RNA sequence: GGAUGCGCCUUGAAAAGCCUGCGAAACACGCAGCUGGUGAAUGACAGCUAUGGCGCAUCC
């Protein structure tokens, strides 16, 4: 078997005025028989529709917006889908996702699979990769709080982890926030019951892709 | 460029209400219209295709209505789980264009935050910098503030806050306060305080820490 | 997994154009026949044959 999949790579910071191209790598269909569309989302902001390609065809479409500066193909050969971008401006920084128009019988025209969008952040700043500091649980709702803080780093995103995922209960994970410094920080919080503090380990499993730094930092309470 | 527009553009409703969303197309589109919901960060998934028809998979209480050029998704009784950004898109001509979203944020009862208060560790110490961080979990209304004090000075323009979505099952927030000091401003003081005031809440709560 | 049976889709409309169903199908490309109905410019079709699919039920 083959389950249909979009899988999207390419993404991350790149200066402006250049070129950037993203890939949409499909499997489970044969993508020049189906029609492809991408589509984006600027932080905070809502879907905007860029680009499709029609199946048998191969026609292309194009919003305005991006007309001219952005051409989307497909290769067969390699059943994956292009959005090449050109003279990137602030304004394209966004999360990217591909997207199948599905089957008319069973969908019409709607968008049935999605890839898992990834982010281009177009920007003259540097790739800095994040400290990752503990926060460690008070020696004082029934329950104890304790987490780890992930300071200055550029660009986004982060992705954070408790005990290489084997907690998943009680966990935020808070959006980053963009200091004056320009550079981002976070905090990843859980709720424990505090009889285990002294029993269970805690392990806070931090990954920084666009700078290739992984860190897993043990969180235990203070001698004090 | 045909436009598509949603209205309204955020509600807050119960667990049980039925809602209903609406998107109007500027130009004819012929029922061409699919209706996607979207969590944070998330793909979007869709839930209505050709105006009316519910997509394979989605619960019964979607439900999709054309009349003209009016386009209404009705979730029958909302969920908890259904906090999310719900968007319209038109596929009858390109360029294809979406609604702005409409944001549905899941309405509950009164729950007061739990606070907790975390001091800089050594180890950020070394390097110059403190920050100094009050967690308030699991409140709702969104809604709350957050003070700092030093040594029982209130603090201004250096505290930023971040919060999470609501929770799929509780309909709850969370929230981080994170106060940024000079380690040498952070080693003449003694006390830090965050004082927490929200709807659930009498009176305000504070946690606080003595340096060393 | 094997048998059988039921249902459904496999367009409609014609000079042009437009609209519409199916073919993985918004553009481009492709879509056989019968009986009745409709059209003096109107999608308006009903029941089927053939060819390709799809779902449900029974039975071993
Ligand atoms: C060509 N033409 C046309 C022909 C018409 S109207 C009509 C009405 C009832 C029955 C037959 C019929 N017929 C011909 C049938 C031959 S066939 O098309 O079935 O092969 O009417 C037109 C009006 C405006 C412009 C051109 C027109």
């Amino acid at each position: 078997i083959s389950e249909v999949q979009l899988v999207e790579s390419g993404g991350g910071l790149v200066q402006p005025g250049g070129s950037l191209r993203l890939s949409c790598a499909a499997s489970g269909f044969y993508i020049s028989y189906s029609s492809i569309h991408w589509v984006r989302q600027a932080p905070g902001k809502g879907l905007e529709w860029v680009a499709s390609i029609s199946p048998y065809s191969g026609s292309t479409y194009y919003a305005d917006s991006v007309k001219g500066r952005f051409t989307i193909s497909a290769d067969t050969s390699k059943n994956t889908a292009y959005l090449q971008m050109n003279s990137l401006r602030a304004e394209d920084t966004a999360v990217y996702y591909c997207a199948r128009q599905g089957y008319r019988r069973r969908s019409g025209r709607g968008f049935d699979y999605w890839g898992q969008g990834t982010l281009v952040t177009v920007s003259s700043a540097s790739t800095k990769g994040p400290s990752v500091f503990p926060l460690a649980p008070s020696s004082k709702g029934g329950t104890a709080a304790l987490g780890c803080l992930v300071k200055d780093y550029f660009p986004e995103p982060v992705t954070v982890s408790w005990n290489s995922g084997a907690l998943t209960s009680g966990v935020h994970t808070f959006p980053a926030v963009l200091q004056s410094s320009g550079l981002y920080s976070l905090s990843s919080v859980v709720t424990v019951p505090s009889s285990s503090l002294g029993t269970q380990t805690y392990i806070c499993n931090v990954n920084h892709k666009p700078s290739n730094t992984k860190v897993d930092k043990k969180v235990e309470p203070k001698s004090c | 460029d045909i436009q598509m527009t949603q209205s309204p553009s955020s509600l807050s409703a119960s667990v049980g209400d039925r809602v209903t969303i609406t998107c109007r197309a500027s130009q004819s589109v012929s029922s061409a219209v699919a209706w996607y919901q979207q969590k944070p960060g998330k793909a979007p998934k869709l839930l209505i295709y050709s105006a009316s028809s519910l997509y394979s998979g989605v619960p019964s209480r979607f439900s999709g209505s054309r009349s003209g050029t009016d386009f209404t998704l009705t979730i029958s009784s909302l969920q908890p789980e259904d906090f999310a950004t719900y968007y319209c898109q038109q596929s009858y001509s390109f360029p294809s264009t979406f609604g702005q979203g409409t944001k549905v944020e899941i309405k509950r009862t009164v729950a007061a935050p739990s606070v907790f208060i975390f001091p800089p560790s050594d180890e950020q110490l070394k390097s110059g910098t403190a920050s100094v961080v009050c967690l308030l979990n699991n409140f709702y209304p969104r809604e709350a503030k957050v003070q700092w004090k030093v040594d029982n000075a209130l603090q201004s323009g250096n505290s930023q806050e971040s919060v999470t979505e609501q929770d799929s099952k509780d309909s709850t927030y969370s929230l981080s306060s994170t106060l940024t000091l000079s380690k040498a401003d952070y080693e003449k003081h003694k006390v830090y305080a965050c004082e927490v005031t929200h709807q659930g809440l009498s009176s305000p709560v504070t946690k606080s820490f003595n340096r060393g």
